[PDB]
């Protein structure tokens, strides 16, 4: 398989699919009208539900997972008490860190606010 | 009907889709709401141009 073309460069055969896979053309297509859906999913916090399901795919026992998460959150609160309880929750921080430890980027503790609040004092009125 | 020309059933929809949503805020007796408008166009018009034309 070794062959040099007289100039020091080694010529080698590139590997190619050389076959038809009908699953390629039919599957690599994107829906164009899910901007509001994705934004609403991020706003309500379903990405954290997906993260929680993902973390349990590597756990033999879910009760052990819950106990370990609670212990880690307790350590977080004991070390830095003042940083939690408001916009940052310890359990959410633990979940985000465990997701981030896998190499998947997430906002810290899933802490988000509304950029459209019309100044201080105004509270969003939920539409039931 | 003449000259054997095949029609094309064209749908004149430069704006593919559009949505609106409302956010409400208030502190006591004074209230305030915000309008959001989403526009999807097929490239023959920008969403800002579509907003102005509408």
């Amino acid at each position: 398989g070794i062959q040099r073309d007289d100039n020091g460069r080694r010529i080698w055969r590139r590997r190619t699919l050389t076959k038809k896979d009908d699953m390629l053309r039919y599957k690599l297509q994107r829906v164009p009208f899910v901007e509001e859906q994705v934004r609403k999913i991020k706003e309500v916090g379903k990405v954290m539900t997906m993260d929680i399901e993902r973390l349990l795919l590597s756990e033999d026992n879910r009760f052990e997972f819950v106990n370990s998460v609670a212990a880690e959150a307790t350590e977080y609160v004991e070390k830095n008490r003042d940083e939690y309880g408001g916009t940052k929750k310890a359990i959410f921080h633990v979940l985000s860190n465990r997701v981030n430890d896998l190499g998947f980027d997430r906002p810290e503790a899933y802490a988000e606010s509304d950029p459209y609040k019309p100044g201080p004092g105004y509270l969003k009125e939920y539409y039931t | 009907f003449e000259d054997r020309s095949y029609p094309i059933d064209a749908v004149f929809m430069p704006v593919q889709n559009a949505n609106h949503s409302i956010h409400s805020y208030g502190n006591g007796n004074e209230k305030q709401e915000i309008l959001f408008i989403e526009i999807w166009t097929n490239g023959s018009l920008t969403p800002k141009e579509a907003l102005h034309e509408a």
